[PDB]
RNA sequence: CUCCGAACGGUAAGAGCCUAGCAUGUAGA
């Protein structure tokens, strides 16, 4: 099972353990559970490649260690 | 760093010029005296008796004092660099060359001092013991019947093969892969002229060996080793060719007439198989070597002389070489052993020891070790370990068990400088030896 | 100084 | 390791040279003077 | 953690040039 | 036998990997497979004949080809256990015990064959010696070499090779043997075959290279800051991915 | 100073030893 | 057999146009 690094250069270098064939809504739930912010407010980017709340995780094909620039809505 | 120490020394020199006998304020001198002091320190760095003339007494005294201070600071920096040499602590790239040069000049001064001590003082080689060693070598040659070297004429078949082999070795050593120098081109040209004119080259080499009784300036170069340095020396190209020629001739003649015994022989084999296997099996193939029911005991003695270089009787070297080789080549080897030594700026002295960098040196060191082995192991022990010239033994074999059962020593080995002994002995001899 | 240095280097 | 600093210095010098070349004959320097 | 981490020679916590910690619950 | 020796070999290999992976970007990344190195120069890489356990992850052996049906993804053989790229070079050397035993078994057969040839009036038959061709104590190729007579009139080369350290200003690892008189001291083509096998064949080890396309549908050798650029480009996807560095993605101006 | 004298003594000793050894080896070769 | 780490070494430099959260509190006639 996959380990993801919800990272940022503003005091948030978070390591969430995401599921293999899981969605991103649950990934945002985990990012909130480990980061301390409301669920619907979180945003994930990689140079404006805004990952959405319905596109799956294996769709983009994230793998172990793929860090993601964290931002807030 | 050392720059601050140098600046402090320069400031101290200026203060001394201002206060230490300034000859009164009458439009006094300037830093030209500082240039003279720096030149005098550079001259002393060559270990020469030069100094800083052209000045009064206290000026010269202050110059000598400041030079001694700067030299002490340099020696301290060199000691600090050598301390961080074995471990290194991830030394930089520029500090390595500086420390190596400092150590090189220090060793040059030390070798010059050793040569001056050998010249002024008389640290001879125990002339009684020297005559004893010469007589021992004479009896050893008489027992082995090893004839001397029949110096090469121009009427031999395989001499061209030896010359071509020497040229091949010198070419493989000079240029490995895309390497050349101002003098390396001279070596390549000499090798090419030899491959083209082998007869003329052999005639010239014979002329050198028969008449040339000198040598040119041989340089020094220290291998960038961590613990133990490997000083590599420079030689002349034609001198190198002649060196390789008569060296290979000596090797061939010795291998043909068995001029060396098997124990002193890092030779045609790989070091680990021959050494480890033969040594261990000889330790195991002895006559009840592991039996300890009768209170027997065994001992192994491994050491290294650390005196196969810089402590040798050059006169005794020439005497032994004349005993085993004709006068021409022997005298040429004795001359080349103590020809010349030159640093980057200094001129080291000869007549202090053997120049290991020169070709044909392995023969010399092995023969020296053979003399020392005949001295240490003796005559009867060596006569039993080797066997007769009509039926000698293997590296660790014997003609019979009695050949080893009589003496205490059973096995022996020797490297270029190492030495290894294994001897069994009963408890009576043990008690007698401990009593002594 | 020089002796021990040249011996262990 | 120092090669990175050397390359950075070379790139900074090249960027300064390019900026000076673009500014000396710039639209506000050359082409602006072309109308005068 | 997919590896066995037992066939390794002696041990490998992290070769990332930062092994400040030293512990493996042996005692 | 020296456990400290093996531990220090592993430490030294890791130290080389430091600046072997840090020479490009000063990051010291996380995963960074050794396949950037253990590909030989015949394909483009380095040829790092390694001894320490460089565990190759099973998630670094994926490849696919869109030919007739689509991108048919596949994976190499890693279902048993982890990937042991260099298990041990000791297994592919025939050490001095095996060397001495094979010599004691082979030189006797060589002398028997030489006696049979002298009796049967036979010459040096390379076909008959092909069985005893492997290593000898020195390489048997030296026995049937081209410079046999020329090399036979030079006894005592070990001392020359030893004191070459004084006759040259460069370390010469020739203490083990002489390349001419003693011959070759190893063989490694079997190890290269084992390496390319462990990487998942050429197609598996080369899925990182950029020639998935490039008008080169097969393997055709055309090997012409040349090597540094060629290397950092020929591994730019395997190097400039996202699962190695941190995720601070940055796009270029154009 | 005395080094030259010691060297001359060593040279004389070596010459005498070589002469005596040559004579002894010749006597042995004639005896054998 | 539960010990879990963060920053820098990182985003080429550029000429034309445009928009703005912030800041003084006074001397003197």
């Amino acid at each position: 099972m996959i380990e993801v690094v919800c990272n940022d250069r503003l005091g948030k270098k978070v390591r969430v353990k995401c599921n293999t064939d899981d969605t991103i809504g649950d990934l945002k739930k985990l990012i909130a559970a480990q980061t301390g912010t409301r669920w619907n407010k979180i945003v994930l980017k990689k140079w404006y490649t805004i990952f959405k709340d319905h596109v799956s995780l294996g769709d983009y094909e994230i793998h172990d260690g793929m860090n993601l620039e964290l931002y807030y809505q | 760093v050392e720059s601050h120490f140098d600046l402090e020394l320069r400031a101290a020199v200026m203060h001394d010029i201002l206060d230490m006998m300034p000859e009164g304020i009458k439009q006094n001198k300037a830093r030209t005296i500082l240039q003279h002091l720096s030149e005098a320190w550079r001259c002393w760095k060559a270990n020469i008796p030069w100094k800083v003339p052209g000045l009064p007494t206290p000026i010269e005294n202050m110059i000598l004092r400041y030079v001694k201070a700067k030299a002490d600071w340099w020696t301290n920096t060199a000691h600090y660099n050598r301390e961080r040499i074995r471990r290194g602590a991830t030394v930089d790239k520029t500090v390595c060359k500086k420390n190596l040069g400092r150590l090189t000049r220090l060793y040059l001064k030390a070798e010059q001092e050793r040569q001056h001590n050998y010249l002024k003082d008389g640290p001879y080689i125990t002339a009684e013991e020297a005559v004893a060693v010469y007589t021992t070598t004479v009896h050893w040659l008489e027992s082995r019947r090893f004839s001397p070297i029949p110096f090469p004429p121009l009427s031999y078949k395989h001499d061209t093969k030896l010359l071509i082999l020497a040229l091949e070795r010198l070419k493989e050593a000079y240029s490995v892969k895309s390497r050349l120098n101002q003098s390396q081109r001279e070596e390549l040209g000499l090798i090419e002229q030899a491959y083209d004119n082998p007869h003329e080259a052999l005639s010239r080499i014979k002329r050198h060996l028969l008449t040339q009784r000198a040598f040119k300036e041989v340089g020094i170069e220290f291998m960038d080793l961590y613990s133990h340095l490997v000083p590599v020396y420079d030689v002349e190209p034609l001198e190198k060719i002649t060196d390789a020629y008569l060296d290979q001739y000596l090797w061939y003649e010795a291998d043909k007439r068995r001029l060396f015994p098997p124990w002193i022989k890092p030779a045609d084999t790989e070091p680990p198989p021959l050494l480890v296997y033969k040594w261990c099996q000889g330790i195991n193939n002895l006559q009840d070597v592991w039996e300890t029911s009768e209170g027997e005991c065994n001992v192994m003695l491994e050491s290294r002389f650390e005196k196969m270089y810089e402590k040798i009787d050059l006169t005794l070297l020439n005497r032994l070489l004349r005993l085993i080789v004709d006068h021409n080549i022997a005298d040429y080897m004795t001359a080349k052993n103590n020809v010349v030594i030159n640093y980057k700026d200094m001129n080291h002295t000869n007549s202090y020891g053997i120049i290991r960098g020169l070709q044909f040196a392995s023969f010399i060191v092995q023969y020296y070790g053979l003399v020392m082995d005949l001295l240490v192991l003796g005559l009867h022990r060596a006569s039993e370990m080797a066997g007769p010239p009509q039926m000698p033994n293997d590296f660790l074999s014997f003609q019979d068990i009695a050949t080893e059962a009589a003496h205490p020593i059973r096995l022996f080995c020797r490297y270029i400088d190492r030495i290894h002994i294994f001897f069994r002995f009963t408890a009576d001899e043990a008690r007698d030896l401990i009593q002594r | 100084e020089f002796h021990k240095k040249f011996m262990e280097k | 390791e120092a090669r990175k600093r050397e390359l950075k210095k070379n790139k900074k010098q090249r960027m300064m040279v390019r900026a000076a070349v673009l500014k000396m004959k710039d639209p506000k320097q050359i082409i602006r003077d072309m109308e005068k | 953690d997919h590896f066995n981490k037992t066939i390794l020679p002696k041990v490998m916590q992290v070769k990332n040039f930062g092994r400040s910690g030293r512990t493996k619950y042996t005692h | 036998n020296t456990q400290e020796l093996l531990d220090l070999l592993v430490k030294c290999e890791n130290k080389i990997q430091t600046r072997i992976k840090i020479g490009l970007n000063s990051k010291m990344p996380s995963r960074f497979p050794p396949v950037v190195f253990y590909t030989p120069k015949e394909l483009g890489g380095l040829g790092m004949l390694s001894m320490g356990h460089v565990l190759i992850p099973q998630s670094d052996l994926r490849w696919s080809k869109q030919t007739d049906v689509g991108i048919t993804h596949f994976r190499s053989g890693m279902s048993h256990e982890e990937d042991q790229l260099i298990p041990n070079l000791y297994r592919y050397i025939q050490p001095w015990e095996s060397e001495f035993i094979d010599s004691q078994r082979v030189w006797a057969e060589y002398a028997l064959k030489r006696q049979e040839a002298i009796a049967q009036n036979r010459r040096l038959t390379l076909e008959d010696l092909e069985d005893s061709w492997d290593r000898g104590i020195p390489r048997i190729n030296t026995l049937f070499q081209k410079d046999r007579h020329t090399l036979a009139y030079d006894k005592g080369w070990r001392v020359r090779t030893d004191f070459k350290q004084y006759q040259v200003l460069k370390q010469n690892p020739f203490w083990w043997t002489h390349q001419r008189h003693d011959g070759k001291l190893w063989n490694l083509n079997n190890y290269r075959t084992d390496m390319i096998q462990a990487l998942g064949g050429v197609e598996g080890i080369l899925e990182h290279t950029l020639f998935k396309g490039t008008y080169f549908p097969t393997w055709e050798g055309l090997f012409w800051q040349i090597p540094n650029r060629r290397f950092t480009l020929w591994w730019s996807p395997t190097i400039n991915r996202a699962n190695v560095y941190v995720g601070f993605q940055v796009q270029l101006d154009l | 100073e005395n080094f030259a004298k010691l060297a001359e003594a060593l040279y004389i000793a070596d010459r005498k030893a070589r002469e005596a050894v040559e004579m002894r080896a010749q006597v042995e070769r004639k005896m054998a």
